[PDB]
Parts: structure tokens; sequence; C-alpha cells
């Protein structure tokens, strides 16, 4: 965002880029949840015990998101 | 039919313990559709299993029933071979490596022989377990 000089471009590109934006963070979300998939069948085969694991995750990237 | 489930279990504790296993079947054998529902409260003696791996000895009931499989606490593997049990927890796995021990020297006190076997399972704000010793 520093780089890009966003404060003065057209709605054009501005919207451009504001997709792009929202592209990663949908890579983001997906994947995540594929990540999220992955680890619960990963917990599941270990059959270890049942502790309150926090999936309540508030990363770096949502702070700019809204 | 909760009435002859109540004559059941009455005949049950009237029954001589002798043929505790045979006349449980036949018990079974009148109303099959009550059956796994009188192997929950009529008591009956033990069944040897045979840990193939380390051999030795392991007992059977409903709670090393693991689906249809017995979880041998020597080698904690299944017999039949279901590699998809419940296994226990590694730390409860190690507890009851344990208390298999310890009740093997207990076992071994009074008993002077005899086969035994702790099997253990959680519970949210503990555990529990099953010991048998069938001397």
């Amino acid at each position: 965002l520093g780089t890009r000089k966003l404060m003065h471009v057209a709605y054009e590109e501005f919207e451009k880029v504001m997709v792009a934006c929202f592209e990663v963070f949908q890579t983001w979300d997906d994947e995540y949840e594929k990540l999220q998939v992955l680890l619960r069948d990963i917990v599941k085969r270990k059959r270890e015990e049942n502790l309150k694991m926090v999936w309540r995750i508030n990363p770096a990237h949502r702070k700019l998101q809204a | 039919s909760d009435q002859q489930l109540d004559c059941a279990l009455d005949l049950m504790r009237r029954l001589p313990p002798q043929q505790i296993e045979k006349n449980l079947s036949d018990l079974i054998d009148l109303v099959p559709s009550l059956c796994e529902d009188l192997l929950s409260s009529v008591d009956q003696p033990l069944k040897i299993a045979r840990d193939k791996v380390v051999g030795k000895d392991y007992l059977l009931c409903d709670y090393n029933r693991d689906g249809d499989s017995y979880r041998s606490p020597w080698s904690n593997k299944y017999d039949p071979p279901l590699e998809d049990g419940a296994m226990p927890s590694a730390r409860l796995r190690k507890l009851e490596v344990e208390a298999n021990n310890a009740f093997d020297q207990y076992r071994d006190l009074y008993f002077e022989g005899g086969v035994s076997s702790v099997y253990l399972w959680d519970l949210d704000h503990g555990f529990a377990g099953v010991i048998l010793i069938k001397k």
C-alpha cells in the first residue's frame, strides 16, 4: 500500500487493486479452511484428548480488511 | 416386554452359578431382540485372550471391547484386526501400562498366579478404568 500511491488513482485501477486484495483474502480463507479440515483429521487420526483448542483466530490481515 | 425383562433378570438371579454362560446364551436364545440389553447387568465369568506379540494374557469385557475387537493392554492392539478402534490417550496409555504393572504385582501378592488386566478410558474431569482379575 505504500508503493501503490492508492490515494490518487482512479476507481478503475483502484477497483482492480481492490478485487486483487479480496482475491488474496479469499485464497487465505478457503485454503485456511482446507488446512483447518487437514488439522481436524490429523487430531482424529492421532486420538489424544479433548483439549479446549482455540480456533478463534484473529490474524494480522482482518485488521485492514474491515 | 419390560416385565419380561424384570422376570428375566430375576431368573438369572436365581440361576445356578455353574452354567452362567450357557444359560445366559439360552435366555438370549429366547428373546434375541433383548440380547445386548442383558449383557450389561448379568454377571458371567471372563474370557481369556492371548496377546500374540507379547506372550501375555488379557481378559475380555465390554470396556476392552473396542468395536468387536479387544485392546490388549500388553500391546495396545486390537484382536480381531481392527485398525479403526478407539485408542486410549497416550497419557492414559502410559498410565494404563503402569496400572497393569501394579495390578500384576497385586495379583501376584494375593492370588499367587492368575490373570489380570486393567483398561482405561476418559472422563471430562478425570478418567475411569476397569480391573479384571481371574484366578
